[PDB]
């Protein structure tokens, strides 16, 4: 699925991600743009053997499990198909354990460049 | 010969997870993938690699280190991936790194790493010079090795911050 800017911001406010941490949801659509254009099947293939999952491409190396990466952790406990789903909740919920603080979102070099720092709520009006 | 705490499948040796104070004994030669993450190893001793010189890939990190020896990785020539992230780290020793020609990734984030003190600079410098080689938990980012208290990139640190006044001891 391909979501809708709207859409995806209305997902993300029913899963709890509006001032998680500090973060208001403008953020968190604004990261998700930059990962994987709202395409929650989005999928890239990394160098060191794992691979990213989904509208925030999440990582197969510390994250979820694909089968496919040896010496992956599983920190959030879920196949990495999970997260591929048209159903955005184990997306959330691995985003949720990876921001462990108010300045988790640091991950996401594209949001940390292109997001943070902006008028971020933009993201999340007219909707 | 396979280690006692240690899982072996080809030359792949697995220690994680498996409550370890220290490096086990016995690792063949031939290893060359070694976990050892997720561990209570709280310090290395001089040489344990040594003899290790087919590794490509050595996972360290979530363990308890505070300081490594020096020359620890000098024989590691093939190493392409080492993770050192989650542990107690204020510096790395001048020339830690330097005879990784094989390396790619590197992961160094989540440790204590200390800006104020001279000993970082060896490491600011390398990050600077190597700026494909730093990951973070998703992809490449030589920002994602931080400084405690502060949180800004190590890579950014200069002389005119650091002083050896205040390095251990």
């Amino acid at each position: 699925k391909v979501f809708g800017r709207c859409e995806l911001a209305a997902a993300m406010k029913r899963h709890g991600l509006d001032n998680y941490r500090g973060y208001s949801l403008g953020n968190w659509v604004c990261a998700a743009k930059f990962e994987s254009n709202f395409n929650t099947q989005a999928t890239n293939r990394n160098t060191d053997g794992s691979t990213d999952y989904g509208i925030l491409q999440i990582n197969s190396r510390w994250w979820c499990n694909d089968g496919r990466t040896p010496g992956s952790r599983n920190l959030c406990n879920i196949p990495c198909s999970a997260l591929l789903s048209s159903d955005i909740t184990a997306s959330v919920n691995c985003a949720k354990k990876i921001v462990s603080d108010g300045n988790g979102m640091n991950a996401w070099v594209a949001w940390r460049n292109r997001c943070k720092g902006t008028d971020v709520q933009a993201w999340i009006r007219g909707c | 010969a396979c280690p006692s705490q240690c899982s072996c499948s080809g030359t792949t040796v697995d220690c994680s997870g498996k409550s370890l104070a220290s490096v086990p004994t016995g690792i063949p030669t031939t290893t060359q993938v070694l976990y050892l993450y997720d561990n209570r190893i709280t310090k290395l001793e001089p040489g344990v690699f040594d003899r290790l010189t087919q590794l490509t890939r050595l996972d360290l990190d979530n363990n308890q280190l505070t300081v490594l020896p020096a020359g620890v990785f000098d024989k590691l020539t093939q190493l392409t991936q080492l993770s050192l992230n989650d542990n107690q780290l204020k510096s790395i020793p001048r020339g830690a790194f330097d005879n990784l020609r094989s390396l790619t990734h590197i992961w160094l984030l989540n440790n204590p790493w200390d800006c104020a003190c001279s000993d970082i600079l060896y490491l600011s410098r390398w990050i600077s010079q190597h700026p494909w080689l730093v990951f973070g938990y998703l992809n490449l980012d030589h920002d994602s090795a931080r400084c405690s208290g502060t949180n800004t990139p190590v890579r950014a640190v200069t002389k005119a911050s650091t002083s050896p006044s205040k390095c251990p001891g």
